[PDB]
Parts: structure tokens; C-alpha cells; sequence
């Protein structure tokens, strides 16, 4: 969140791992840019 | 009167650009710890 602007990037990558993060490099395309501006502290799944 | 638009009177430090502030508890101006809603050094944060 910079100036209340509320950024999301996502990528699908199809793997092959069991228990660890991915061996290699992958980037992030903008799915959606949010410019909600509202304040954020603390965040919950 | 054109009481309804509403300022802050006080603050205790200088708010950040396009920064938005609503909160209205008692400042404590002094120099004791303050709490409730009224007392001396104890003043309401907005102003009409």
C-alpha cells in the first residue's frame, strides 16, 4: 500500500514439489490495482 | 450558524499529506497523564 493504493500480483505456475518452494526464478503480472486508500495494520486469512 | 463544519483544535504532531484523521479522544495538552472525557489541560480536539 503506497499512498493507499492496494496492489495485487498473482502468477499459476504448475509444479512438481512436495514440501518445499520451487527451485528457480518466477516473477509477478498485475492482476489488479486497487486504489482503496484506507488504513491497514494488520491483516488475517 | 454554520456550527456543523468542525475542525480539529488541537494535534499532537503534524499529519502526513492526504493523511485523514476522525478519531475525537480528549488530547492530553498537559503535562500529567489525562484521561475521561473532560479536565483541565484536558480539552476537546475539535473546534466548530
Amino acid at each position: 500500500n503506497i499512498d493507499g493504493y492496494f496492489k495485487i500480483y498473482s502468477k499459476h505456475t504448475p509444479i512438481n514439489l512436495v514440501r518445499d518452494l520451487p527451485q528457480g526464478f518466477s516473477a509477478l503480472e498485475p492482476l489488479v490495482d486497487l486504489p482503496i486508500g484506507i488504513n491497514i495494520t494488520r491483516f488475517q486469512t | 450558524g454554520n456550527y456543523n463544519y468542525l475542525y480539529r483544535l488541537f494535534r499532537k504532531s503534524n499529519l502526513k499529506p492526504f493523511e485523514r484523521d476522525i478519531s475525537t479522544e480528549i488530547y492530553q495538552a498537559g503535562n500529567t497523564p489525562c484521561n475521561g472525557v473532560k479536565g483541565f489541560n484536558c480539552y476537546f480536539p475539535l473546534q466548530s
